[PDB]
DNA sequence: TGGAGAATCCCGGTGCCGAGGCCGCTCAATTGGTCGTAGACAGCTCTAGCACCGCTTAAACGCACGTACGCGCTGTCCCCCGCGTTTTAACCGCCAAGGGGACTACTCCCTAGTCTCCAGGCACGTGTCAGA
DNA sequence: TCTGACACGTGCCTGGAGACTAGGGAGTATCCCCTTGGCGGTTAAAACGCGGGGGACAGCGCGTACGTGCGTTTAAGCGGTGCTAGAGCTGTCTACGACCAATTGAGCGGCCTCGGCACCGGGATTCTCCA
């Protein structure tokens, strides 16, 4: 009697869980009210956000000549775009480690 | 022979700005703790995950002042880093009054 | 307990096809979902009590996409949001 | 009791490093050694607050975590 | 007596009843015993359900607009904007009904001036719908009431016409554009005026 | 809504002679809710982690000890034990 | 029924419960609102409330004023260690600044 | 209605000077104007975005004093005075 | 005539301009800087009176810590007067960008 | 070291504008009762945290040498402070226009609530491939 | 060249999806206060010029204090065993808080009054600089 049981992520051709998303929108104790369209919004900018971050490491990674994401790549990935090292910089990764940085005055001449 | 002062300084910049390790000892860091925690409860148990988090945070802190303190130097046309850097940085971002 | 890893395997795998991760990478990874979703939610939340209502919608999640993230990042985060919503409300 | 000198010296200089730092003082180590109590007291009475509301004798990563977020300390990697 | 209208005149479609309810002197008798004589200058004119812009678009039934279905003439009066009110009335056939719009007075403006206030000029004492509505002493209490039965508001009969364009109702739909608010020509009391629709 | 007449009563009980003027009541109700919020929020936030659906006396008092500095924290909490020690028991 | 007691009068607080209550349980931060929490965080705010009138007050006095301005409000809030750690994040607007000058900038 | 060029200058040196003085500054540069002026021009960026956004999500055209006061407790600069 | 030495007038307005509660911009031109910085991001806007007196009042705060910020770092570089460098550094430690 | 001149503080009088008290009312707090349910409390499991011993070996510590660097002194000359004069536009008051927001009924769609069910996601065994 | 941490496949389970309803939250429906633009005299303050002085800055000597290297100590770190506090889950039951109906009183807007303080002016007291 009941459909296909078709996915919300499905629906909106997105990779995190919608479902999860409004289940944790709902018991956060953030309005009486979640809509319909908040879970699907807040799920497309999270995995926007993941795959900017998965770009970034696995670049690095690829840079460091090897095959697997370890902290120190999403560190790097971090760090070296501006616009997460501002959406980040209240942030301690662990296992992260520092840029090389040696100022001028530092360097032999 | 004997290398010129400075060299492996900056051998040892060069070489700990690329590991990812751990910078002090994890039991002389574990006695801190205790130490510290000894102050506010008695008998309190530790997980091990709760120091090393605090390792970490210590580290990547003082890792963070030392790089304000050296710009604090290097601004007072010095490379010997001194106190008065460490509290000037300090006081700069608020944790001094 | 429940986590975001097979959903950062599944991005990764789509962007990244021949790169493996590590388990602290997740951990990292699943804390930085939570701290993201937290952000918005709370100026979401934010949002919903200074204006006297009490649903968040999409404009809401929208508008706090807009003040936490920097710019062109919160340009393409609206444009993935506006993307997935129209998608979603357009198959039924 | 002390427990404070097991900072040592080369952790300090090897943090030093890592920092970009060139040359140290000696004065530098007494400072940071009490930069790092300072900072140590905090965490860990925020983290003790957070054990102690729980009914709990053991100080948890999820107190460490949450004691870190609310002095703006976020720490990614250890369950937060 | 003589000067009283009764049911015979409301039995009009919607457009002449828009064009044959003009120069008619609106009277309304509040308590103290006292007359105003009201001549409305401009009117407006709303089908129902083919109108996109009028309140019973697509066959609508609401229960407060129930004073319009039952016979011709049947004051309607409606809660606009939280306290405003406005005064429509029905025309022969479902749907069909007439706004009034403006009105100027002859006499009794020092008791609309008093009843006004809860900066006073006679151009703006009552140029609007909601002014009038406010000028009259009419609550909401009126739409049970008709217009041509008793001691309430009715009208006398008086002694060019320029239709211009809708405005408030914005730039859509199909019905938005047709010209039915009929006016008098050269008057300065008008509220919504149209320079470039005088010309026909 | 303000807190306007309370903060005149708690001014009137500690200095008798003492007025205060508009803008420093507005600045005094800005800082009660405030510290409303701050307390309220972490309160919330203790409750969240510890899986609990109430906020209770414990909740706020350890949220006082979160947030408020050492003499702050402690003379706040011995105040708010004694109100809540005077409720209960009239 | 009885006399109508408030519950600030029977907590011995000047500062409303049962307005706190009201705003805790239309805030959305729990599910449920105990008993003693309002009562506890009014004592909590008429403390702190108390604490800066009390330096307003005698900062108001030192100047020879008898109401209070904003910068009686600065110097209570500045000059007091703990609540200018509880209130470093905040400017209080027409309060000013501490009165500072260097002594490397004072002539010898 | 029209466009405005070029107000950065209206936040003149003797300005500076008077805020530098409630700084405890005794002796000014003559670059620290223009640097002073491009910090005030950033932080102000910083928060009439921020009050913007806030405006344009209640869908009005005015900005209000609690706008601003939001947009500044976004940034942890939370201002006590102006409601709240 | 009579002359002060250069640092006296200097002195006297550090205490005059500390004494004082005033907003030491001209309300005009920083109502115009307001106006034309919001028109960047959405045109025909409006602006209460409080607005623009909370934009001042948080404006003129955070330039006079920025200033006391800049004259500590002066004072560590064993100077009196105030350079770029030193607001640059201040902002540096500070976290600004 | 004394003394002139500018600045600053003190004291007396004037007026105004806003804090502060009073009053009616109405809206939200109080009181009493009922009904589920979150959480206190006891109990049991078994996880992981602590205490201790050995060893081996990398890291820490003390000491010697010395060279680079901090720091005090000195000269100079550039840049900024102090002050006077001139010019610009900020501040105040008044007035008109026009879009923008208060404001409350209404009415309709949308989101919470609930039942059912089934498939996506989590725990666990397996080999297997990248990194030391 | 080994090995251990991550990818892969399987079983159960529980929470998310389809589906229907209830009711309530939010969008929408002229007019008057708010903001903006302009005019215009007034004068406070910004701007420009100029003298000069004092502080930034480069150079130089020196003296010492960290850097570096090496022998010796020492205790971190890893492995291993053993043991018991205490986290973590479950079951039960009951006190407590949400919810609602009637009551009533305290807080809030409106109104009016007089005193605190800003301001002005004259004189006494620091206070800074120069012969």
């Amino acid at each position: 009697t009941r459909a296909k049981a078709k996915t919300r992520s499905s629906r909106a051709g997105l990779q995190f869980p919608v479902g999860r998303v409004h289940r944790l929108l709902r018991k956060g104790n953030y309005a009486e009210r979640v809509g319909a369209g908040a879970p699907v919004y807040l799920a497309a900018v999270l995995e926007y956000l993941t795959a900017e971050i998965l770009e970034l490491a696995g670049n690095a990674a690829r840079d460091n000549k090897k095959t697997r994401i370890i902290p120190r790549h999403l560190q790097l990935a971090v760090r070296n775009d501006e616009e997460l090292n501002k959406l980040l910089g209240r942030v301690t990764i662990a296992q992260g480690g520092v840029l090389p940085n040696i100022q001028s005055v530092l360097l032999p001449k | 022979h004997r290398y010129r002062p400075g060299t492996v300084a900056l051998r040892e910049i060069r070489r700990y700005q690329k590991s990812t390790e751990l910078l002090i000892r994890k039991l002389p860091f574990q006695r801190l703790v205790r130490e510290i925690a000894q102050d506010f409860k008695t008998d309190l148990r530790f997980q091990s995950s709760a120091v090393m988090a605090l390792q970490e945070a210590s580290e990547a802190y003082l890792v963070g002042l030392f790089e304000d303190t050296n710009l604090c130097a290097i601004h007072a046309k010095r490379v010997t880093i001194m106190p008065k850097d460490i509290q000037l940085a300090r006081r700069i971002r608020g944790e001094r009054a | 307990k429940e986590s975001y890893a097979i959903y950062v395997y599944k991005v990764l795998k789509q962007v990244h096809p021949d790169t493996g991760i590590s388990s602290k990478a997740m951990s990292i990874m699943n804390s930085f979902v939570n701290d993201v979703f937290e952000r918005i939610a709370g100026e979401a939340s934010r949002l919903a009590h200074y204006n006297k209502r009490s649903t968040i919608t999409s404009r809401e999640i929208q508008t706090a996409v807009r003040l936490l993230l920097p710019g062109e990042l919160a340009k393409h985060a609206v444009s993935e949001g506006t993307k997935a919503v129209t998608k979603y409300t357009s198959a039924k | 009791r002390d427990n404070i000198q097991g900072i040592t010296k080369p952790a300090i200089r090897r943090l030093a490093r890592r920092g970009g730092v060139k040359r140290i003082s000696g004065l530098i180590y007494e400072e940071t050694r009490g930069v790092l109590k300072v900072f140590l007291e905090n965490v860990i009475r925020d983290a003790v607050t957070y054990t102690e509301h729980a009914k709990r004798k053991t100080v948890t990563a999820m107190d460490v975590v949450y004691a870190l977020k609310r002095q703006g300390r976020t720490l990614y990697g250890f369950g937060g | 007596h003589l000067t009283r209208l009764g049911l015979e005149f409301f039995d009009q479609p919607a457009v002449p009843l828009a064009r044959a309810f003009l120069g008619q002197v609106l009277v309304r008798r509040l308590p103290n015993g006292t007359e105003l004589r009201g001549r409305i200058v401009e009117t407006e004119a709303y089908l129902g359900p083919e109108d996109e812009a009028a309140h019973s678009r697509g066959g609508r039934q609401t229960p407060r607009n129930r004073g319009m279905f039952m016979k011709p003439g049947t004051l309607y009066v409606y809660i606009i904007y939280g306290m405003y009110f406005c005064m429509n009335i029905s025309s022969q056939g479902d749907g069909a009904c007439v706004l009034l719009r403006a009105l100027e007075p002859l006499e009794g403006l020092e008791t609309m001036r008093q009843l006004r206030s809860t900066v006073l000029k006679d151009r703006e004492l009552c140029s609007g719908p909601s002014k009038l509505c406010q000028a009259l002493a009419i609550n909401k209490s009126f739409d049970q009431r008709d217009l041509a039965q008793d001691e309430a508001v009715w009208l006398e009969r008086g002694p060019a016409v320029v239709a211009a364009a809708r405005v408030g109702v914005g730039h859509a739909g199909e019905w938005a554009r047709k010209p039915l608010r009929f006016y008098v020509r050269g008057s300065p009391w008008v509220s919504v005026v149209d320079r470039v629709a005088e010309q026909d």
